[PDB]
């Protein structure tokens, strides 16, 4: 069982996330600390496109990805399902913008 | 930025090697597993990411900067074949092996009509009441098929049919009544189905089954956006062009000519030569694509039904009243109104009745209870019957 | 007399015509489009329509009829259908013939590399064979190895 | 007592035509 | 879907091939099509030459 | 030799843009566009030519040929003909930086990519050449 | 009306997993319990019905019409429950004959 | 159930020198040919020319 | 354990001396049905090469 | 409208008929055969002029069945109609769907869409009519009609006509 | 990338609204619930849906 | 009935006797074919007395052949390879 983290990309056991949260996203989301709904709505067990990065500074892949400010380790090209309104606009709170990787944004 | 990030000369290569199938995601896993054990080290995994994707079968894509990295990234694994089939990816392909795929359509929209794919209501059109985050099931509101004790046929659940023969039933709310273990509201059911059960695009929908659906709207099928949607559909899907048919053009600087199609090549490029009082323009050839082009149907001519009702039948056309278009029917001998979309100008008929009612020609069959004849001639919708 | 009657005239061939086949051709004398690579439905009898086993096809069974002619399997002689195909392929017999033919021609004016101005062009357009002709043809056009946009005035070609 | 017959040459109906047995002889 | 030159290759020469050979499977300098028999596949060809052939 | 190549390629620039402005004036005055179909097999041969594009190049016929590929105010595309002409004449000649800023093609290489009446075929060309010409720029 | 109940699609709908002779069956005892009911499930094969001996001698409309006036008066000497129509159709199949209404 | 026979096979023998004249129209006139095989097994290995 | 057993019975069975899914370029022939017509045809066909 | 075309024929002739009357016989059954028949490519066979003095030529005897195979070639008055053509007419039925006229051997249907509006059908005279304040058709009334259509059948021809254009309907 | 040759792709190509007014026409024109173009009049009056059909059951008489 | 008996009967000049075993005494077939584009494509039906060539949307100008089934066999071949064989019942020079 792996899930998707929406927001950084990056690919977790789903209980990891719930567990210890995304070691990226956790400035921002704060996925520990969120229950199970939020961590399905930044967390998607539905993707594709499993991606392994092992330099994030040099690797032209995390650019285009916009993954070479995150861990490395196992990140989807596609992530099913989009964050919440009431998350985009916390978010956006932050000064945070959202681009989705759900590949019908573009 | 999205448009700056296009890759340069001297970005980091990437190489395609091919594997055994099935194993793609795990010579990913291998792969960085090896990169982090080897990060820190004297001899680190130069290289920078892998990955792969699901439409390109077979095929691991690496991003570094040597072949000798690529070597020692699949140094200790099996999933490799024996050779070492590994290629360049060329620089303009960067952007296309990890552009997304499935953008057809945003999402699922909540009451819009589907279909089922399978299941004990399988193509029955569904109303999508709810879609559920996750994306691969979504709450339907479905016409009930029950029995109340090889499928029954769909109909509204009775709930005084349904305590008569199972005093078993639940209630909840108002109007939400849980029988059997399923939900119906207010008559309908409701229940959640998965993505792998519906069809959400090529839906075919029917105004009974709509009545059906709309009547506790308190109006007949008030919403017709997707129903519209759905015709621009199927009117275009639906039309299909032959050497020799005369076309009318709707767009470009072309617009509104007549021309009879020359050739057809594939399905959507049409060689065309138009008509027009100038004789130098109508020996020209024009290759005008299909989705600007309407057939041109003249008074009196034989003209064969392609989809609907009426389909196989044919007749002379009588009267055009634009997009629906008149004619006489030559089995029935009487006058039907179709859309232009639906018909295409054969001159011969040529109609067999095989596969059709339960009598063929020449069979000796009783009329009523007095009279008994054979049969002359057979039509899709009746017979010709000699007493 | 073995032979249900039929109304058309019994004749006896007297000429026998080859060719290619048009895909205008091919597309006008099918009878159905072959797409889905299920030959059966759903293993219950009923092949599958628009497949390779379309009861439009023909019938090779005693109780079935064709769909297209109504006749029995003793007189159906079985009906052609056609598949589109995503990309134009060669045809595996006539490679040789296509490569002589480029090389005979101009890939971009489509044109004659040779005009009858030559003499010798002249002379073996005058042949009436089309096999030689087309032989004589190449065994001069094969030398000229560019195209000329002006004559050898503009012939035509791209240059 | 009705027979159909069935005759090429016939056009009207293709050919059939409905006659009683009382008033044909075998061939 | 998406077009690496590359697939788009394989996969339409994987196309040409099966339709050559559909017609003729004596091609000389290349493999034949077999069965899962391993018997190579009669194609069109084949069936219209020899003693046993059509013609003969 | 060159510079005839230059006065018959100025001569067509001429033709091919009274041939534009009589067919946009016959489409504001109710009549299908003929002039630019009647001249297309000229410039079609033209353009075919490989030796000239150095001339045309000189030239700059391909502000011209943005001039065709511009749609008339009526929101009309051109016919796919033309379209289809012009896009293969753009692959088979060298286009340079220097070219494009000539010209200004860039514009309408960018409308007809965005634009969804295109044919999909000739947005994916689009793309090609617009990746092509962005290549020398950033290196 | 068994005969033509046997072969209507009607059966058919009603009764998907049943042999033909069971849909006869079913169509005598419905005709035994309400032959007007059965009658009026013909729809428009009850004009084939052999009703008289010169049935055919008339025009099909002056039939139909005769037909029509004929099952009007028999349906409104018997009264329709309106109740029951909406509950079911095939008891509803009798609203559209009663006076002043129609289809 | 059926009775099979295994029919014994000729072949030449190995790891002996044979000398053949090849025909005019090559630009080899004669050949020295040998074929080996180990002892143990007496397997076909390679051949020599 | 299958593998040695089908591979013999099917090279006895059918005489083809190689693996089942190389059938073509094996040496066919190799095993025969034996020749029961009479005792002298049976010691020849045990004795032919 | 009418028309001389010169026409040929088949003719098989069984062995049991190879008599001194042969040619006679021939003549006849020529006659029986085409007069009055219906082909689509051409229409209505009337009449075969000459019809006593056709030739016939030396027959052919078919290998493997023995019947003699002639070529005749005659003369006949052929009618055909034609799209877009005007011609007189009778009528013979009046319906509400349309009224069926005959144009010699031919029978026109012609639909009501194809009627002029004033000529509203009358089913209360006697006998039944499409009448006007000014015209009045009913069976056997003369009328001029336009074939619009023309169908083709196995041996028979059905048309189409029209009286919705100027100088049609009643004469 | 950088700014001036970022400059000069903007000239070269365009911020789109040299054409971006024809975009939005032509999505203008690209977006548009009679029941006489949704199914066929012969399946309208079969399943009594037409004018005539809501003149008969407002009028006030026998049908 | 081999080829090397075939040309024995040609040398015999028994021509009847050849057609008879090469068509009666076996595979015998009738077919129909389009006046104009010569083509086996003719959708024939005998019961209802109708022919019809689509391609050349044709309904008169149709004939039938008696012709061995294995030449028909031979022709649909050849159509599925491309090559069109195009019957004629007039010669014209
Ligand atoms: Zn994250
Ligand atoms: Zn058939
Ligand atoms: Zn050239
Ligand atoms: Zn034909």
């Amino acid at each position: 069982r792996e899930r998707a983290c929406m927001l950084c990309g990056i690919v977790l056991p789903g209980r990891v996330f719930m567990q210890n949260g995304c070691p990226n996203c956790d400035s921002v989301l704060n996925l520990r600390d969120s229950d199970q709904a939020t961590v399905n709505e930044c967390t998607s067990s539905s993707f594709e496109g499993l991606v392994a990065v092992g330099d994030n500074e040099h690797s032209w892949v995390a650019k285009w990805l916009r993954v070479d400010r995150f861990q490395p380790g196992l990140y989807a090209v596609r992530v099913d399902g989009r964050l919440p309104s009431d998350i985009v606009a916390a978010l956006e709170q932050y000064g945070v913008y959202y681009r989705p990787r759900d590949g019908s944004v573009i | 930025p999205q448009r700056l990030l296009i890759p340069t000369v001297d970005d980091p290569g990437i190489w395609g090697v091919k594997v055994r199938l099935g194993k793609e995601k795990d010579v990913v896993r291998q792969i960085l597993k090896k990169k982090l054990a080897r990060e820190g080290t004297k001899n680190p995994l130069e290289i920078y990411s892998a990955f792969q994707r699901d439409s390109f079968k077979g095929h691991v894509y690496i991003e570094a900067r040597k072949a000798e990295a690529i070597n020692d990234a699949l140094k200790g694994n099996v999933n490799v074949f024996s050779n070492n089939s590994k290629f360049l990816v060329g620089i303009v392909e960067y952007k296309d092996l990890l552009r997304p795929v499935k953008s057809s359509d945003v999402k699922l929209t909540r009451g819009s009509y589907v279909r089922v794919k399978n299941g004990k209501f399988k193509g029955d059109l569904a109303q999508v009441d709810e879609v559920l985050e996750n994306g691969l099931e979504a709450r339907l509101k479905l016409v009930p098929r029950l029995d109340y004790g090889f499928r029954p046929a769909q109909r509204l659940f009775s709930e005084a049919e349904a305590r008569v023969h199972e005093p078993t039933i639940r209630r909840d709310r108002d109007g939400f009544v849980t029988y059997g273990g399923e939900e119906y509201y207010e008559g309908f059911l409701y229940k959640t189905f998965r993505l792998q059960n519906l069809i959400v695009n090529s839906i075919n929908p029917t105004l009974n089954e709509l009545s059906l659906f709309q009547s506790n709207e308190e109006s007949t099928t008030i919403d017709l956006s997707t129903i519209a949607d759905s015709l621009k559909e199927t009117a275009k899907n639906l039309v299909s062009f032959q050497p020799g048919d005369n076309v009318e053009i709707i767009n470009g600087e072309l617009n509104h000519l007549t021309g009879t199609v020359s050739s057809v090549n594939q399905s959507t490029i049409v060689s065309v030569r138009l008509h027009s009082d100038d004789d130098t323009i109508n020996s020209e050839t024009v290759e005008i694509p299909t989705s600007d082009l309407r057939k041109i149907f003249n008074v009196g001519d034989h003209v064969r039904v392609i989809h609907g009702k009426h389909t196989d039948d044919t007749g002379l056309i009588v009267e055009v009243n634009g997009d629906k278009v008149e004619f006489i029917s030559n089995q029935t001998k009487r006058t039907v109104i179709v859309f232009s979309n639906y018909l295409i100008k054969s001159t011969d008929s040529t109609v067999s009745i095989n596969e059709s009612g339960r009598f063929e020609l020449h069979d000796l069959v009783q009329v009523n209870s007095d009279l008994v004849g054979i049969v002359i001639r057979a039509q899709k919708d009746s017979f010709d019957v000699l007493c | 007399s073995q032979f249900p009657y039929s109304s058309a005239p019994l004749r006896s061939v007297k000429e026998v015509q080859f060719g290619l086949l048009s895909p205008e051709e091919i597309r006008a004398i099918s009878v159905v489009k072959i797409e889905y690579p299920e030959i059966m439905d759903e293993s219950r009898q009923r092949p599958r329509e628009g497949g390779l086993n379309d009861p439009k096809l023909g019938s090779i069974d005693r109780n079935f009829k064709c769909q297209t002619c109504g006749e029995g399997m003793a007189e159906c002689p079985g009906h052609f259908g056609h598949m589109e195909l995503a990309k134009p392929v060669f045809h595996i017999g006539f490679i040789p013939k296509i490569k002589k033919v480029c090389e005979c021609i101009c890939m971009n004016c489509g044109k004659l590399l040779l005009d009858e101005t030559n003499p010798t062009m002249a002379q073996a357009i005058r042949i009436r064979d089309p096999k030689k002709r087309f032989n004589a043809v190449w065994q001069l056009c094969k030398t000229k190895m560019v195209c000329e946009a002006d004559a050898p005035v503009s012939r035509g070609g791209c240059g | 007592n009705f027979l159909f017959l069935r005759s090429r040459e016939i056009v009207e109906n293709q050919g059939v035509f409905v006659t009683s047995s009382n008033r044909v002889k075998t061939i | 879907d998406g077009s690496p030159q590359h697939i788009i290759n394989e996969v339409e020469q994987l196309l040409q091939f099966h339709v050559a050979t559909y017609m003729d499977n004596d091609i000389a300098g290349q493999p034949q099509a077999l069965q899962k028999s391993g018997r190579p596949v009669k194609a069109i060809r084949a069936r219209l030459k020899g003693k046993e052939g059509r013609l003969r | 030799l060159e510079q005839m190549q230059d006065e018959l390629i100025q001569q067509l620039k001429l033709q091919m843009e009274e041939s534009a402005i009589r067919d946009a004036n016959n489409i504001e005055q109710g009549k299908p566009a003929i002039f630019k179909l009647k001249l297309l097999p000229k410039v079609k041969d033209i353009l075919l030519r490989a030796n000239l594009a150095d001339s045309i190049l000189d030239n700059n016929l391909l502000a011209s040929v943005r001039l065709w590929l511009e749609p008339l105010p009526d929101a009309s595309l051109p016919a796919y003909q033309i379209q289809k002409v012009l896009f293969d004449a753009i692959k088979s000649l060298p286009i340079k930086t220097s070219h494009l800023r000539e010209s200004g093609l860039g514009k309408v290489m960018v409308f007809y990519q965005k634009s969804k009446r295109v044919e999909p075929n000739l947005k994916r060309t689009a793309e090609k050449l617009i990746s092509d010409w962005t290549r020398p720029i950033m290196g | 009306t068994a005969r033509l109940y046997q072969h209507s699609s009607k059966s058919s709908a009603e009764y998907p997993n049943r042999p033909q002779l069971a849909k006869y069956c079913i169509g005598l005892a419905k005709y035994i319990q309400s032959p007007l009911l059965e009658y009026l499930a013909l729809d428009e094969s009850m004009y084939s019905l052999h009703i008289h001996k010169h049935q055919n001698l008339l025009p099909r409309e002056k039939l139909i019409d005769a037909v029509q006036t004929s099952i009007v008066d028999i349906v409104n000497l018997v009264g329709v429950d309106i109740n029951e129509a909406v509950r079911a159709p095939y008891h509803a199949l009798a609203l559209p004959y009663v006076c002043g209404l129609g289809p | 159930g059926s009775e099979k026979v295994l029919i014994a096979q000729e072949r030449s023998a190995a790891n002996i020198v044979q000398v053949f004249k090849k025909a005019a129209p090559s630009p080899i006139s004669h050949v020295a040919e040998i074929r080996s095989a180990l002892e143990k097994g007496s397997r076909l290995i390679s051949t020599m020319q | 354990s299958t593998t040695i057993t089908s591979g013999l019975k099917y090279s006895l069975a059918t005489g083809n001396w190689g693996e089942q899914k190389k059938a073509m370029s094996s040496r066919a022939g190799v095993s025969q049905v034996l020749n029961r017509y009479t005792y002298s045809s049976t010691l020849s066909h045990l004795r032919r090469t | 409208m009418f028309f001389l075309k010169d026409l040929s024929l088949i003719l098989t002739l069984h062995p049991s008929y190879f008599g001194p009357q042969m040619n006679q016989y021939l003549r006849e059954k020529l006659l029986t055969d085409v007069e009055g028949t219906c082909t689509g490519q051409f229409g209505y066979i009337v009449t075969v002029l000459d019809g006593m003095n056709i030739d016939v030529g030396k027959g052919r005897i078919i290998p493997g069945s023995g019947s003699a195979e002639f070529e005749v070639k005659y003369r006949a008055v052929v009618w055909k109609p034609f799209k877009g053509e005007v011609v007189d007419a009778i009528v013979s039925n009046v319906s509400p769907i349309g009224f069926f006229a005959d144009v010699g051997p031919l029978n026109v249907f012609v639909s009501t869409r194809l009627i002029p509006d004033n000529l509203v059908y009358n089913p209360s005279n006697s006998p039944p009519a499409y009448m006007s304040n000014d015209e009045l058709i009913t069976k056997g009334s003369k009328v001029r009609l336009k074939v619009v259509g023309t169908r083709t059948d196995v041996n028979e021809i059905y048309a189409i006509g029209s009286i919705k254009e100027d100088f049609l309907g009643a004469i | 990338l950088q700014g001036e040759q970022y400059q000069e792709i903007i000239e070269i190509f365009g911020d789109g609204t040299d054409y971006q007014w024809t975009l939005d026409a032509e999505e203008e024109m690209e977006q548009p619930t009679s029941l006489a173009d949704v199914f066929e009049p012969s399946e309208l009056k079969e399943k009594m849906l037409t004018d005539e059909d809501n003149v008969i059951r407002v009028t006030d008489l026998p049908e | 009935f081999g080829e090397m008996e075939r040309d024995c009967m040609i040398a015999h000049g028994a021509a009847g006797f050849l057609k008879e075993r090469l068509m009666e005494a076996s595979d015998a077939f009738r077919v129909h074919v389009c006046g104009i584009c010569g083509l086996m494509s003719v959708i024939a039906n005998l019961k209802k007395n109708q022919f019809e060539c689509r391609s050349c949307k044709n309904k008169t100008n149709i004939y039938q052949l008696h012709i061995p089934y294995a030449a028909k066999l031979l022709f649909q071949e050849l159509m599925a390879m491309n090559i069109a064989p195009r019957l004629y019942t007039e010669r014209s020079g």
